[PDB]
């Protein structure tokens, strides 16, 4: 009947995109980036390892300053910490213990987490009165908070468990965007530089591009065995990674629609946690479940190099704006920052 | 006085007490203010603490004095001074007024000049209405509550030794054991310890005896009687068991008949009536005595008398006895037939044969001082009795009654028990309450000045569930005691410790604004034990000492199991780890234990469920 | 079905509908950035121990 019609167009318009995408493909990433010469031996070391969380990281996120940093874990609480030193600037208890993420404002005067919960909680840090108390509770998802990001202090974008993903405006705590499209868990996303763009990755084993002004997809991405469960914006916004539970990272172009290059070995099984780009974008750095975390070449396939220090699987990861240090958190409930 | 002193647990304590009550259903207003401490604390609540509660309970503990008076002449006196004054505050509360229905029914009564003792049962129905509603919702929040559970965790928790009682000199002789009087170190009061010695029961098989008495004695022991040796506490040690029962020094009624020789119908009088309302105490509870005898009617010092040894006694509410027991010459016709069943009806007969024997000084159905046992049984069946011109013919009528052969002919046999008996013409002169405040004065006065072996398994398990404590009456012996003083020194140790904690700084709940389920003090274990205060969430068990915050945990998902097991004696929880480890937890009690088993089990069970449908928390291959 | 069907074909006719670049010129681009930005990056390019404040810096300031 109607449906029967409109399963056999599906397939002529996938068929169209596959074939306009095999147009573009002339030449490989591989194939352009075999003149210029390979990082080598990159060996970074531990020159910091934050004690404090009694249990599994799950989540952490550099500030902007280079310097302070907020972690989530299974102990029921963000701990904001100065890495320089070591200090804890604010431990904060949270109402649920079921915290799976969290995010640092850009201005630096909020963090939000959230997990189990279904909220994305915002905490303001330095309040006129004097101590860290929760300034909004922004609820509306159907299922757990995956990933959170502010674009200013008044708006933040989610991924949840429910499919969606969602932009809040936090005074009125409502949803100015919903973004509907995934078949599956939404496991991460990462916001564009310029901020009019973002992407998420999730369990359907596909990454969507979407337009933030207007709430759209623009762009699918597959090429993932399976989830995806974590997704960084290559530095200049034309591009991005992924990581995924089949072991491999990907590198995707929006311009060109399709992928560019795989971040795999034979040796390596285990699934990849989180992902992030050096500042120049040459280096991508992605955490595992084998309790290492190694380092890509970006524009030649290589592995320069591995992070391993942690005892349990490395759970997340972050470099610093100004490009000075690399933090991985674990399950061994430890973050250690590198270069 | 007490040598022993009781120690409270902390007000922490509530958190686990109230859980634990809360799954029992116990925390309700009928639930505590029914029990006697329940009661005294709810009362110092609304008394001391609320006042809109203040004058609902004045008002009732007025009309509970008011229910005791004894005689009319008094209850109107009362029933004009109640309703003249302070009543005129009740109707002129906004939100306490009592009833048009309730009023119109009191000024009924009143009216008539009708005074009996439930002539204010009714106002008693709406003060309770009134105080189990948002009052006892506040009660519940209030420190009040946490000493409620503070005392029934001390009840819940009850392991009695020997020395927790200070033993003194035998007052009595059994074949399996020994009576001692006692004094309870806990409280100071004063009991009988009634031992059996286990070696001695197993090499004469007494076995079922010594099991029955115990059963019995937890049936009968509620309510208070006044004429029955009841129990408050049973419990055993490796070689002996032990029964704490109501002290009875002036020795029993064979031996005082066989030194003051028969009584008269008046001095007789006196002893039946204080055994029938026993009996009855038994027969509503659905108990026949059936060994019903002069030696098993103990005297207190005063002369008072009580039914004693309750191990031939039994349960007839279920299944009616056929198996001919007692004692020979005491023994109904329904009894002495083998296959024939018999209810209550068998301690009537039992009852006039051994008031006969107080008069004339031998059962009826023994004659010529015989030994013969099989023609006592036979003249039991057969010999119509023969009683003297000497009786009364309102004895004589009581006697008649209470011998029948024929159940459906005998007194107290006839559809209303005890009452039939009591309103025979032998008993017209008493009032039957006056009877059972134990205020007619008594006739007599007592005066003042081999080998066993092999105890296995087998023996031991026969008395597993032999321990009990009763609670009312470990509550009764509590408020008449040590209660008072023991709350006013918990008082002074909890502000003592408040204050310090302000003075210390740390004066801030860790399990206050999150997710904490249930916290308390547990103790961890190579050799010695460390006790840490425990906060138990949804998906961790974390752990603090003392002036700090908790610096070590488990995770729900590491727990594989929960169960129960003994290290030395006392009894632990054991959690099996992921990767073949384990954690073994003492409890300070056995509520404590029982929570935490519960609330563990259902957190580790919730929590491995949330995660398993998690991507980024759970597990992958 | 019905419904979410119609929303599928709206959905891929808007992402067949884009324009799209050669690979070629793609991975050109991602070359050039990385090339352009190379001695600004700490990881690729060390600096001096006395200029990172997790080696052998000297001053800091507040927060
Ligand atoms: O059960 C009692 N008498 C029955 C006979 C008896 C005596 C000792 C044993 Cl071992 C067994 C049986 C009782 C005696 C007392 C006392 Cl002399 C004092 N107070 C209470 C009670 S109850
Ligand atoms: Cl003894
Ligand atoms: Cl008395």
């Amino acid at each position: 009947s109607e449906l029967d019609q409109l399963r056999q167009e599906a397939e002529q318009l996938k068929n169209q995109i596959r074939d306009a995408r095999k147009a573009c493909a002339d030449a490989t990433l591989s194939q352009i980036t075999n003149n210029i010469d390979p990082v080598g031996r990159i060996q970074m070391r531990t020159r910091r390892t934050l004690r404090g969380h009694l249990a599994k990281i799950y989540a952490m996120h550099w500030g902007t300053d280079s310097r302070l940093l907020v972690s989530a874990s299974q102990d029921g609480k963000l701990i904001i910490w100065d890495s320089y030193t070591t200090n804890k600037v604010h431990a904060i208890p949270l109402r649920s213990s079921w915290v799976m993420t969290c995010a640092y404002a850009p201005s630096g005067n909020y963090v939000a987490c959230g997990g189990l919960d279904n909220i994305c909680s915002i905490y303001n840090l330095k309040t006129r009165e004097g101590n860290v108390r929760v300034s909004r509770e922004l609820a509306g998802h159907t299922g757990y908070l995956s990933c959170c990001r502010f674009l200013d202090d008044n708006q933040i974008v989610t991924s949840s468990g429910d499919t969606t993903c969602a932009l809040w405006d936090i005074e009125t705590g409502q949803q100015t965007t919903t973004f509907t499209g995934h078949t599956g868990d939404v496991m991460s996303l990462s916001l564009a530089p310029d901020t009019r763009l973002f992407v998420s990755g999730a369990c359907d084993a596909s990454a969507k591009l979407w337009d933030v002004r207007e709430g759209m997809c623009r762009q699918t991405f597959t090429g993932h065995e399976s989830d995806i469960n974590a997704i960084c914006f290559f530095p200049n916004g034309n591009a991005f990674a992924t990581g995924s539970d089949d072991a491999t990272c990907r590198l995707f172009d929006l311009r060109a629609d399709q992928e560019l290059m795989t971040y795999s070995h034979d040796n390596i099984i285990c699934g990849i946690t989180s992902v992030s780009f050096s500042k120049s974008g040459r280096l991508l750095l992605a955490g595992y479940d084998d309790f290492n975390c190694n380092v890509w070449d970006a524009l030649k396939a290589d592995r320069a190099g591995v992070l391993a220090g942690h005892d349990n699987r490395v759970s997340c990861l972050g470099v610093t704006d100004d490009g000075m240090a690399v933090a991985t958190g674990s399950w061994d409930s430890f973050l250690k920052i590198w270069n | 006085r007490a040598s022993k002193k009781i120690l409270l647990p902390e007000p922490s304590i509530r958190s686990v007490m109230q859980k634990y009550l809360e799954d029992r259903g116990e925390v309700t207003f009928e639930k505590i203010f029914s029990q006697k401490l329940g009661y005294l604390l709810f009362r110092d609540f609304c008394l001391n603490h609320l006042e809109e509660a203040r004058p609902l309970v004045e008002f009732y503990e007025e009309i509970k004095k008011y229910e005791k008076l004894e005689t009319e002449e008094e209850r109107v006196a009362r029933s004009r001074e109640i309703f003249d004054s302070y009543i005129m505050k009740e109707l002129l509360a906004c939100s306490h007024p009592f009833s048009k229905s309730a009023t119109e029914h009191v000024q009924g009564h009143l009216g008539k000049k009708q005074v009996p003792p439930d002539l204010f049962q009714p106002y008693i129905e709406e003060i309770c209405q009134n105080l189990r509603g948002d009052v006892f919702q506040k009660f519940i929040e209030s420190d009040k509550f946490t000493r409620f559970c503070q005392w029934k965790n001390v009840e819940l928790n009850i392991h009695l030794t020997m020395n927790d009682f200070s033993v003194h000199r035998i007052i009595g002789r059994g074949g399996f054991g020994e009576v001692y009087g006692c004094r309870k170190a806990d409280t100071g009061k004063m009991y009988a310890m009634k031992c059996l010695d286990k070696k001695r029961i197993k090499m004469k098989q007494g076995e079922t005896l010594a099991l029955n008495e115990r059963i019995m004695l937890s049936l009968v022991s509620t309510g208070d009687c006044p004429f029955i040796v009841c129990m408050s506490y049973a419990f055993h040690t490796p070689d002996k068991l032990s029964f704490i029962l109501d002290l009875m020094n002036g020795g029993d009624l064979h031996y005082h008949l066989s030194q003051h020789g028969v009584f008269s119908e008046a001095d007789m009088r006196f002893y039946a009536a204080e055994i029938i309302l026993g009996l009855e105490h038994m027969h509503n509870r659905f108990v026949v005595y059936r060994d019903l005898k002069p030696a098993n009617i103990l005297l207190d010092e005063h002369g008072h008398v009580r039914i004693s040894d309750l191990g031939l006694a039994c349960d007839f509410s279920k299944k009616k006895p056929h198996a001919s027991v007692g004692t020979h010459g005491y023994m109904a016709p329904e009894v002495l037939q083998k296959g024939v069943a018999y209810d209550s009806s068998a301690d009537w007969f039992s009852l006039g044969c051994m008031l006969f024997k107080l008069l004339r000084g031998h059962s009826p159905f023994r004659q010529h001082k015989t030994k013969d046992k099989h023609e006592i049984d036979r003249m039991t069946l057969t010999m119509a009795v023969e009683l003297p011109d000497s009786f009364s013919p309102e004895l004589r009528s009581l006697l008649e009654g209470l011998l029948q052969r024929d159940v459906n002919r005998r007194l107290g046999c006839l559809g209303r028990g005890a009452q039939e008996v009591k309103e025979s013409p032998f008993f017209r002169s008493l009032d039957w309450q006056m009877v059972f405040l134990q205020k007619y004065p008594p006739p007599l006065i007592p005066p003042r000045g081999t080998k066993g072996i092999k105890l296995l398994d087998s023996d031991q398990e026969l008395y597993r569930n032999f321990p009990l404590t009763i609670s009312e009456r470990w509550q009764q012996e509590v408020a008449e005691t040590v209660f008072d003083t023991i709350n006013a020194e918990t008082d002074r140790l909890e502000a003592r410790k408040k204050a310090k904690n302000k003075q210390l700084g740390h004066e801030e709940d860790y399990a206050l604004g999150k997710d904490c389920i249930m916290h308390g003090y547990m103790s961890k274990m190579l050799t010695q034990w460390q006790r840490r205060y425990f906060y138990l969430f949804p998906n961790r068990l974390e752990w603090r000492g003392e002036g700090e915050a908790p610096q070590s945990l488990l995770t729900m998902e590491e727990i594989q199991s929960v169960e129960e097991t003994q290290i030395k004696e006392r009894k632990c929880l054991l959690l099996k780890i992921r990767g073949g480890k384990q954690f073994i937890l003492q409890c300070d009690s056995d509520p404590e234990l029982v929570q935490w088993k519960k609330e563990l089990r259902d957190a580790y069970r919730e929590a491995q469920q949330l995660v398993q449908r998690v991507p980024k928390m759970k597990n992958k291959p | 079905s019905i419904a979410q069907a119609r929303k599928l074909v709206e959905q891929l006719k808007m992402e067949a509908n884009i324009d799209r670049i050669k690979v070629s010129k793609a991975a050109a681009d991602l070359m050039a950035y990385c090339e352009a930005h190379a001695k600004e990056d700490p990881l690729l390019t060390p600096v001096p121990a006395s200029e990172n404040p997790f080696r052998e810096k000297k001053f800091f300031s507040a927060i």
